[PDB]
């Protein structure tokens, strides 16, 4: 029905819209953490937590972490969490559906333009003059 | 004369020397990793280790007038290492442009152009020149000849000032002849059968001597005027000389001295004369010349210690018995290590730390008491020689001499 | 200045006049024969009190140390003395 | 709609619909780069995704040099958009060198610190602390966000130059501008190697995977 | 006696320090000065600060970013003539360019540890200018010819 | 040409190019520097080539300046009539930006001719 | 008295090993790499004498 | 500097642990937090796609092991 | 900033209004916008102007 024309617009539309989505989302850190340490005394006993000197419970988290002198709406938090997920989750399934459309689109108009062609798609080596 | 030994896991694949007219003649080495060594040329220790900013290094190569340094790195990189201002400084100057081969051999024309041979088969030729508006780029990438059932990779290339050419040497034995400018093959050779690894020539380029993996060492010629009126190489005498290997060369000449010097994977350093090749008579070295001996024995218990490296064996006569063994991992590049007279008290050396135990024969072994000897085992020992059968005396790598369990000397003009 | 450096070399070297000092001192030379007096009294009491006399109608180390001095160091007339010429 | 303080007094957390990293506004009422500002007092976020010490920060680090009332140097100052918020940290009373050598984001630079007081520019080389001498004296911290290969040369001759005793280094490192086809623990060691041989004693060091991929920093101190 | 050129202010400002040459720089950090003994230790000699003005900024960033053979720079080393003494310079250039009249110029490698030792505690005895109109005035000097000499 | 940053070497613009002929068989580029800002805006180039040849070099380098915010390689080659006798248009083009396909026939040379782009900074 | 001595010996010679979530490295005397710079990198020294006894030649 | 920890030990207990519990429960829940996870994973490894470049660094060593593997092709 | 920019949307720069309109409903873009208050689409004459 559309166009190549139409979709692309609305494909940057929605892909600026996912962009700065994601810039106002947070995602979680992982990967690795390292500690350097002189040599004995700290492999005998292993460096904790509480080097740290922070809580035991509160270290697993790659966020904030605050220590013992800085340390000393229920449900509707996390569903809007999760919604706002799924909702940069259906921009992105959205953004890949509209990148086919105009993908096959775009092929399909550019079929019927010039060249010594044949299904094989490719075309006879002669520059356009 | 003189030995500077690295212990365990540690090598060397490159060094050159660096002699500006009037200062200290330095050595700058390679090990297996990114850090030219600079050593001193005083007591046997490392001044200077530039960690250098790019890859592993695979190849050194000085600069004429020695102020400029190349390696190859191994990620793709050729970098510059400016070293003037004496000894200690070394900096990094720049590195040039990049590319997806292993570098693996470099060589200099001049101060100007840098050629370097790559691990793809190709010999790129970059200039840094300062003042010019090419610094950092490379100019041709001259293509040696592949082959299909193995990846060609070019070993070694040096430059040929008087016929202004590159010889380079590959993985297929093909030692090649390019012309420098307008940057192609003058002439070719299939001549060696395996890895060609070095080559060298001498002073005014009448000759260039080749040596690989199979051991022929072979000396191409360029000696008669007609030959140098169209400057082209014969490939004129051969030789064998090795049992196994040849992984290094080189070439000397003066107005009373002329000769090559080639080492390989059997250990010996064989000697020819360099303008008599097919005439000269050769010298092959013995393997060990131990003016740093490295076995001592004593005559109580009739007992016989071998310190090999890191490691100190000690046994005793009668048959025999292989007595002990003992290992040391804090100790890592060793040195002399003398026994007293008296099967007790061993000092084993090392020039950063020195330690001392004493010995209980319980017959068909020994046991070994480690005694901690502080001030020995922060001072630096080139020679421990026991004076007494308690007291031993200990020279330094700063030209002093103590006592352990003091000395002055003399000073001498410079 | 150079005799001020020389007064607290030596009293360096003796540790390995006060009227008169200050007479010439009031009469950064000034810091430094503060700092020089100072230094001679941490390594002599009418002159202290004078030298206090002296310093209070005048930086941060010496009357950090001269502090120390004075507590090193009738009382209540000198605090008097002192107090007075400071407000 | 919450702020919630973090480690290092000056960065905190704004919770409530959604979490997220914040810190405070020394120029009010205006983004710099085009991100979202929180006002409960007015604040303005930055992403991980874009900035490098922001996602060390959200990776955890343990004793951050970058103090509230010291002196930090930027040197490998991006166009904006660390320094902002460096800046912010670090607040009125103390100063940021913001250092660059290309000069065509010396215009954004240039144009950022004349609206905040508290970023200084340099434009000259990070090559050169004898040239951007005469400006800068006794720095508290130094972060590097240098791309050159020598970056230890780099922030070696410019702390031992700059940095007072017990300053700290903190450095964006990246794997591939220095050393590719070898992989990243290998490069970060071979890079804190050269460190202690710099005698920067190196405290700690974390790799910042899912926001931005192959990097490293490495927190230290400074042992003159 | 001490002779160091540290241009910091707007021009040039010697140091006269409580102190000795090279050797004395070699055992300054042995010393470990760093505190109050710096503090107490270094004084003024004399500072050239001509204006806060544009023009006095551009010639004072001509002289310690290239050849320092700036009006003021010259001026303020020819008021110590009474032995024309070893100084102690920051930049190599800088310094090869001081050797040039009547002195002997130095700058190796403890240089910079003094150099530190007065970029510390610099502003509070040397100058008298408080510490926030040096940090001001530091700003001032880098928006303008920081950025207008080398950028365009 | 000092503001030319970086150009190629012989070998480099040779293999470049000819997948740059590739490209131009298989119809996965395009060519002309407002048509390659167009495509680098909107986010579907692999990496960009450019002639450093013309008059200003200024008609090019103003997409370095988003094609380094966008992250993408680029790289220089010194001959506009080599790009477009190799692009496949009898006039001399300026630049060419390789359009994604992972589902290509050309994938893996375009890929370690982005390598050898993106190595050299 | 078959394997606990060379076990003991790696447990330690060896670098520490990930407790909890992260890990810790050591850090070595500096007194020990000061006088022999480098470690032979093995990874690719294995390479060159692979190479070079390669069973294309013999 | 005296840390008395007769009574001072029980109120800071008392209160770090009453503030650890109240920054805990800032966080949203760690039984939900599987979901919100995998959106976040799939969310990143559609946005910022590192995974062409560990292919590309992949070929890049491939491409520089000498070759004592045949090339026979 | 604006030199980042194409030919394109230099050209269109101004009508951008009517440009998105035309875009998401099915119409034609047009093909002056700001431009078209220069010197030299006003001496053109036709659809000249517009080429």
């Amino acid at each position: 029905t559309q166009d190549s024309n139409y979709v692309r617009t609305l494909r940057q539309i929605e892909l600026k819209k996912l962009e700065k989505g994601a810039k106002q989302l947070m995602f979680k850190s992982s990967g690795n953490h390292t500690i350097f340490v002189d040599s004995r005394e700290k492999m005998n006993e292993f460096t904790p937590e509480k080097f740290f000197n922070t809580t035991s419970e509160m270290v697993n988290r790659s966020e904030n972490r605050l220590t013992k002198d800085q340390l000393a709406p229920k449900e509707s938090l996390d569903k809007k969490k999760l919604k706002k997920f799924k909702q940069v989750k259906q921009h992105l399934q959205r953004e890949t559906q509209l990148k086919q459309v105009q993908q096959r689109m775009d092929a399909q108009r550019e079929l019927l333009k010039k060249g010594s062609k044949k299904k094989i798609f490719k075309w006879k080596k002669q520059r356009k003059r | 004369e003189m030995v500077i030994e690295g212990g365990k896991d540690r090598s060397i694949e490159g060094l050159c020397w660096s002699n500006v007219n009037g200062e200290s003649l330095r050595l700058f080495s390679i090990g297996g990793s990114t850090v030219v060594t600079e050593w001193d040329l005083a007591t046997g220790l490392p001044l200077r280790n530039y960690d250098c900013n790019s890859g592993v290094i695979w190849s050194i190569s000085i600069n004429d007038s020695q102020d400029k340094l190349s390696v190859g790195c191994d990620n793709g990189t050729v970098v510059l290492i400016d070293i003037s201002g004496g000894p200690g400084v070394l900096e990094h100057d720049t590195i040039l442009m990049r590319q997806e081969a292993r570098v693996l051999t470099l060589a200099w024309k001049k101060d100007d152009f840098v050629i370097g041979g790559c691990s793809d088969g190709r010999i790129r030729i970059w200039s840094a020149q300062k003042n010019d508006e090419n610094m950092g780029r490379l100019l041709h990438t001259m293509k040696v000849d592949k082959a299909k059932k193995e990846s060609t990779l070019v070993w070694s290339v040096i430059y040929l000032p008087r016929t202004d050419q590159i010889a380079s040497g590959d993985s297929t034995g093909s030692i090649k002849f390019w012309d420098f400018q307008f940057a192609t093959l003058n002439q070719s050779f299939k001549a060696h059968d395996a890895d060609v690894l070095c080559l060298t020539t001498d002073t005014d380029n009448n000759y260039v001597f080749s040596a690989g993996v199979d051991r022929k060492i072979f000396q191409f010629s360029q000696n008669t005027n007609k030959s140098q009126k169209n400057n082209r190489w014969v490939n004129s005498s051969n030789r064998l000389l090795h049992g196994n290997d040849i992984r290094a060369i080189c070439a000397y000449q003066s107005k009373g001295a002329d000769f090559l010097v080639s080492g390989g994977v059997e250990k010996t350093l064989v000697i020819n004369s360099l303008t008599s090749f097919s005439n000269g008579n050769y010298r092959k070295m013995p393997t060990v010349e131990p003016y740093s001996k490295n076995v001592l024995v004593n005559k109580e218990q009739r007992l016989v210690v071998s310190w090999s490296e890191s490691t100190v064996k000690i046994w005793t006569m009668g048959n025999y018995k292989l007595v002990c063994k003992l290992t040391l991992k804090d100790d890592q590049n060793i040195s002399t290590c003398s026994l007293s007279p008296d099967g007790q008290v061993l000092v084993v050396g090392r020039p950063s730390t020195t330690k001392v135990f004493h010995l209980q024969p319980v017959g068909n072994k020994l046991k070994v008491t480690k005694l901690d000897n502080d001030l020995l085992l922060r001072t630096s020992t080139k020679l421990v020689k026991f004076i007494d059968n308690s007291k031993i005396v200990i020279c330094s790598c700063e030209d002093d001499v103590f006592i352990v369990d003091e000395v002055e000397l003399l000073e001498v003009t410079s | 200045g150079g005799l001020p450096v020389l007064y607290a070399q030596e009293t360096l070297i003796s540790c390995t006049e006060h009227g008169c000092t200050e007479l010439t001192n009031v009469r950064a030379s000034p810091q430094v024969q503060n700092k020089l007096l100072l230094v001679i009294g941490s390594l002599e009491v009418i002159l202290h009190s004078v030298m206090p006399i002296f310093t209070f109608m005048g930086p941060a180390l010496i009357k950090n140390s001269k502090g120390n001095e004075k507590e090193e160091m009738h009382v209540p007339r000198h605090r008097r003395v002192k107090l007075f010429s400071t407000l | 709609v919450v702020i919630e303080p973090h480690r290092h007094a000056g960065v905190y957390i704004a919770r409530g619909k959604e979490d997220l990293l914040v810190t405070k506004n020394m120029a009010p009422g205006e983004s710099v780069y085009g991100e979202k500002r929180i006002s409960v007092v007015e604040y303005r976020v930055w992403n991980p995704f874009r900035s490098k010490l922001a996602a060390g920060i959200m990776g955890g680090l343990d004793e951050l040099f970058i103090a509230p009332g010291k002196k930090v140097l930027y040197l490998g100052a991006a166009s904006g958009t660390s320094v902002s918020h460096v800046s912010d940290v670090v607040g009125p009373e103390g100063v940021v060198y913001a250092v660059e050598f290309s000069h065509r984001p010396g215009r954004e630079l240039i144009s950022m610190a004349k609206k905040r007081p508290n970023i200084i520019p340099i434009i000259e080389d990070a090559r050169h602390p004898q040239k951007y001498r005469m400006l800068i004296g006794m720095v508290d911290c130094v972060f590097a966000d240098v791309a050159q290969p020598d970056q230890a040369r780099i922030i070696a001759l410019n702390s031992h130059m700059f940095l007072k005793d017990q300053g700290g280094v903190v450095i964006s490192i990246k794997a591939n501008c220095i050393d590719s086809t070898v992989d990243a623990e290998t490069v970060f060691a071979r890079e804190v190697q050269k460190l202690r041989e710099e005698r920067i004693k190196p405290l700690e060091q974390l790799t910042l995977e899912p926001y931005e991929r192959d990097h490293c920093i490495v927190v230290g101190r400074y042992m003159r | 006696y001490v002779l160091t050129e540290t241009s910091a202010g707007y021009a040039l400002l010697k140091a006269s320090d409580k102190k000795i040459y090279k050797s004395s720089s070699l055992i300054q950090d042995l010393d470990s000065s760093d505190k109050v003994l710096k503090e107490f230790k270094i004084a003024a000699f004399s500072k050239f600060n001509s204006a806060a003005n544009a023009l006095e900024e551009a010639n004072s960033i001509i002289e310690g970013k290239v050849s320092s053979q700036l009006e003021k720079l010259l001026e303020e080393i020819k008021k110590d003539k009474k032995s024309t003494l070893i100084v102690s310079e920051t930049k190599l250039a800088n310094a090869i360019n001081k050797l040039g009249l009547n002195f002997n110029v130095v700058s190796d490698a403890v240089t910079l540890d003094i150099y530190r030792a007065i970029k510390e505690y610099l502003p509070e005895l040397l100058p008298g200018m408080s510490d926030n109109d040096l940090s001001k005035m530091s700003l001032g000097l880098a928006h303008s010819i920081g950025r207008h000499k080398l950028k365009f | 040409n000092p503001k030319a940053f970086p150009l190629a070497d012989a070998a480099l613009t040779q293999q470049i190019l000819d997948v740059v002929q590739q490209a131009a068989n298989l119809r996965q580029l395009k060519k002309g520097a407002n048509e390659a800002t167009k495509t680098l805006n909107r986010g579907i180039s692999e990496f960009i080539i450019m002639a450093a040849d013309c008059e200003p070099i200024e008609i090019l380098l103003h997409l370095p300046l988003l094609c380094e915010d966008k992250n993408v390689p680029y790289v220089f080659v010194p001959s506009r009539v080599a790009l477009g006798r190799a692009c496949g248009v009898s006039r001399p083009v300026i630049a060419a930006s390789i359009t994604t396909n992972d589902a290509s026939a050309i994938k893996t040379q375009i890929y370690a001719v982005k390598d050898k782009i993106e190595t050299l900074l | 008295i078959k394997t606990k001595k060379r076990k003991t010996l790696k447990n330690l010679r060896k670098d520490s090993v990930k407790r909890g979530k992260f890990r810790v490295q050591l850090l070595s005397t500096t007194q020990d790499s000061k006088t022999l710079p480098p470690k032979k990198e093995s990874s690719i020294i294995r390479s060159k004498d692979r190479w070079l006894n390669r069973k294309a030649l013999n | 500097e005296g840390t008395l920890t007769d009574h001072e030990r029980k109120y800071l207990n008392k209160l770090i642990k009453r503030n650890s519990q109240n920054l805990r429960s800032w966080d949203l829940e760690e039984e939900v937090r599987d979901e919100l996870e995998d959106i976040q994973q799939s969310i990143l490894k559609d946005t910022v796609s590192t995974a062409n470049t560990d292919r590309s660094k992949r070929r890049r060593f491939k491409r520089k092991q000498f070759k004592e593997d045949i090339k026979e092709s | 900033s604006l030199a980042k920019s194409p030919a394109s949307t230099i050209q269109i720069l101004g009508a951008e209004k009517a440009l998105f309109r035309a875009l998401k409903t099915k119409h034609d873009t047009p093909k002056y916008g700001l431009l078209y208050h220069a010197s030299l689409v006003g001496q053109a004459t036709g659809k000249n102007k517009g080429k």
